[PDB]
């Protein structure tokens, strides 16, 4: 349910859904990065 | 106050690092020892190629 | 970084009151250490310069001094008081870079 | 940031906030027109409860883009941090 | 409803007026139980064993009593005070007299989980074990403080009648309880 | 209001770059062009306080501008934050209005700065013990608490509670043993993050145990701490005293650390009396500090158990037959006088009268 992050580092995925600040739940890492979105997008062969 | 003070109470410890960074940043070196300014000594490095 | 900051720390180590004299404050030796940044808690880790682009932080290392000072007594001493941060250039002596 | 708001008719987002993940925040590798917005940014009123007032981060742009990859972090001051990285 | 514990008064304040002017120096030399210093205080301090008492002259012509068990203890006391001052010769009386604090305690021969009470009450129950291991009560109907302890005892305070101290353990004994 | 139309559907849009206000019911126009500022004097701006600009800051008294330069300093000095010192000054300009706080001596107010940055501290929930702050004022404890009550009673305002774990968190990292230094020996020397889970356990098990409830935690993290450090080598450690671990630390240790240590070793008793291998080993105050690992591996379970046999003060837990004895009944107080003798009793006689002026001549 709650939207997933993964971390710059160790791509661990971790989940937030509040106010915490942004740390990796396994290392001391502070970056994140949203996964792609689920969609399909359309694009031309030119 | 009559009983000893001590210095290390107040080692007011923002003033050196203020006074480089934001001289470094704006690229202004004020200086009142010699009532002279310098202008534009630093400049974003270009990272066209 | 090297030699140039001892000499000035040389020649001001020293500086005394005329307003109740005997008391005085004496440095003796100033070290540059190495870059790392501020945890949230009062603690520092080793930074790369890439976390400091990305974070909008500043790459910098503790400057940090041993000093001599009284206090009724004469036999205070301290050795690893900071007294700021001095930026770091890449791939010099201390940058982890190099 | 607040989540997308949805059309009570078609059960979907508003056109605006058509690209929006759950969490308020574009999503990598859509694409995004002009006049859409990417972060559903608002922010209190105090300048008895707090209204808040909206502050969207709209794209303007002449042509479209894609996006190519969010970044979260903060700062040591609290500041939550959001840089996103845009493709043409 | 009760548990068959039923708090208990161990202290009472009370006050009257003597109506006269008094020296605190004739007092001082010519009672004996009276104790005055006045290079600390301007006042004589009073002493008797029945009532288990202690009590103060003012040259203003003031009075003030306290320690006793129960209200009309400490007017016995206060009567006793302006007796023994009528007979050393003053032309005191025993006008106004007024009861201002009397104190109680009791207990619920359970834990109570001060941090509960705090997390709960935080409004106004103030809990800060490193200065005063108990939690602090204060409370409205009646205008009473409370100290509350981890063995479950509690001390209750600022009152004038014995069923305010009765009424405000019947209220917060459902909360100690639960 | 569409002013042709009178419907109220007005939606904000713009064209590829006017900004307008259009009627979107019939098609019409009823305000469009804006006029706002450039970057040519965006780099001129300037910025004025609304104190500055509504005549305040100039009536602050000597005294009142001391005051704040040392919430200034003392805040700074500790490395926070600088919304904990905006915070803090408006926190102390707010308690100023009052009357009995501006006019006080100095030293009071110096402790009320102190219990000023505790309060913003603690809204940020940030764990600051009331010592180290007390040490950097001049003032004694004692004056510091007496106005830090005396403040919270006088505002009313919130006081976010000391919560353990975080303190502990903060507390941890003043152990120097995680450091290879030539002052201690390596074989004390150990790893950080393990060294936390072992003392959060222990502290929550503390804390759980009621041992922390009106008692100060220092102490109770101190024993935990060298519980841990124990439990994580009996070969060697356990030969070492307290004494010796806060030598080895060099922090100073409370004297009521040992008596913690004690009870806590007492609950740890109480606990092992469960496990079937442990009740049959027949252990003992020092040799229970090698188990704890498998005492903790299953806490909740054994905790519970033994809760069926909690925990109180043992000064009270005597066993006392009588708890709060009720009173005879006092309260008569005869009709006018029960009794006379007793004024003669307290009154001298002319030699005493006489003795007692020449007592103190
Ligand atoms: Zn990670
Ligand atoms: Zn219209």
């Amino acid at each position: 349910q709650p939207m997933i992050y993964i971390c710059g580092e160790c791509h661990t995925e971790n989940e937030i859904k509040s106010r915490d600040p942004i740390r990796c739940r396994e290392c001391g890492y502070r970056i994140m990065y949203k996964k792609r979105t689920k969609r399909l997008v359309v694009f031309d062969a030119r | 106050r009559a009983a000893q003070f001590d210095v290390v109470k107040h080692m007011r410890q923002d003033q050196i690092t203020n006074g480089m960074v934001n001289a470094i940043s704006t690229g202004n070196w004020s200086l009142k020892r010699f009532k002279m300014d310098r202008q534009g000594v630093t400049q974003v490095l270009s990272r066209l190629s | 970084i090297n030699v140039e900051i001892k000499k000035i720390m040389k020649a001001n180590e020293k500086v005394t009151s005329d307003a109740d004299p005997m008391w005085y404050l004496k440095y003796l030796n100033i070290y540059v250490g190495l870059p790392d940044v501020e945890e949230s808690f009062n603690v520092t880790r080793p930074v790369s310069p890439h976390e400091c682009r990305l974070r909008d932080m500043t790459y910098s290392a503790p400057i940090t001094v041993d000093i001599e000072y009284t206090r009724g007594s004469q036999r205070i001493i301290r050795n690893a008081l900071p007294i700021g941060r001095m930026p770091i250039m890449l791939r010099s002596s201390n940058c982890v870079l190099t | 940031v607040m989540g997308p708001m949805l059309d009570a008719a078609t059960r979907k987002p508003i056109w605006r906030h058509e690209i929006l993940d759950a969490d308020g925040i574009c999503s990598p590798g859509e694409k995004v027109e002009n006049k859409q917005v990417l972060v559903n940014k608002s922010m209190p009123t105090v300048t008895q409860q707090p209204q808040y007032k909206d502050v969207p981060i709209t794209y303007k742009g002449a042509t479209d883009s894609y996006i190519e990859k969010v970044m979260i972090s903060s700062n040591a001051e609290d500041a939550f941090l959001i840089k996103m990285l845009l493709r043409q | 409803g009760p548990s068959g514990i039923v708090p208990q008064l161990q202290n009472i304040v009370s006050t009257v007026n003597l109506g006269c002017k008094l020296d605190l120096k004739t007092i001082a030399l010519r009672a004996r139980n009276a104790e005055y210093n006045p290079k600390r205080f301007a006042a004589v301090i009073m002493r008797i064993r029945e009532p288990r008492t202690t009590a103060l002259i003012f040259s203003s012509g003031k009075m003030v009593c306290t320690g006793a068990k129960s209200e009309e203890q400490s007017r016995l006391a206060a009567r006793k005070y302006a007796r023994v001052v009528q007979k050393l010769g003053f032309p005191a009386k025993f006008l106004d007299f007024k009861i201002q604090n009397m104190v109680g305690s009791c207990d619920v021969k359970f834990p109570i989980r001060l941090e509960g009470l705090v997390l709960t009450h935080q409004q106004f129950s103030s809990y800060e074990p490193e200065l005063f291991p108990g939690l602090i009560y204060r409370m409205i109907k009646p205008r009473i403080v409370l100290l509350i302890f981890v063995s479950g005892k509690v001390v209750l305070t600022g009152a004038k009648v014995r069923a305010e101290i009765y009424e405000a353990f019947e209220n917060i004994y459902p909360i100690l309880k639960g | 209001r569409c002013p042709d139309c009178g419907s109220t559907e007005l939606v904000e849009d713009s064209h590829y770059s006017q900004s307008q206000l259009v009627c979107s019911d019939c098609g019409c126009v009823v305000t469009e062009g804006v006029l706002t500022t450039t970057f040519s004097d965006e780099g001129n701006l300037r910025e004025v306080t609304y104190s500055r600009s509504t005549g305040e800051n100039e009536q602050v008294s000597r005294s009142q501008q001391r005051g704040l330069r040392r919430v200034r300093d003392l805040c700074r000095v500790l490395q926070l934050p600088p919304t904990f010192e905006d915070t803090a000054v408006a926190y102390y300009q707010q308690a100023y209005r009052h009357s009995g706080i501006r006019a006080a001596r100095l030293q009071k107010k110096e402790v009320l700065v102190g219990c000023c940055v505790l309060i913003t501290c603690r809204q940020h929930n940030w764990p600051l013990t009331m010592g180290a702050i007390c040490t950097l004022l001049y003032a004694d404890l004692d004056v510091f608490s007496s106005t830090y009550m005396q403040i919270v009673k006088l505002l009313g305002l919130d006081v976010p509670s000391l919560c353990l774990a975080e303190l502990v968190k903060t507390y941890c990292s003043s152990f120097k043993l995680f450091q290879a230094s030539p002052s201690v020996p390596a074989k004390y020397v150990e790893d950080k993050e393990k060294m936390l889970s072992r003392t959060m356990q222990l502290v929550e098990l503390a804390n759980e145990t009621w041992l922390v409830t009106g008692r100060h935690p220092l102490p109770v993290i101190t024993a935990a701490t060298f519980l841990a450090w124990q439990s994580l080598q009996p070969a060697d450690r356990l030969s070492c005293s307290l004494a010796r671990f806060c030598k080895l630390a060099n922090v100073d240790l409370p004297y009521p650390a040992s008596s913690r240590l004690q009870e806590l070793l007492a609950v740890l008793l109480r606990m092992a009396e469960q496990l079937a291998w442990l009740r049959v080993l027949r252990l003992d105050k020092r040799s229970v500090v090698k188990h704890i690992g498998d005492l903790l591996q299953h806490r909740q379970s054994l905790v519970r158990s033994a809760f069926r046999d909690l925990l109180l003060p043992p000064c009270m837990l005597k066993s006392p037959k009588r708890i709060c004895p009720v009173p005879p009944v006092s309260t008569v107080t005869g009709d006018e006088n029960i009794s006379d003798s007793e004024i003669e009793q307290y009154l001298r006689t002319p030699q005493e009268v006489r003795d007692f002026q020449r007592a103190q001549a």
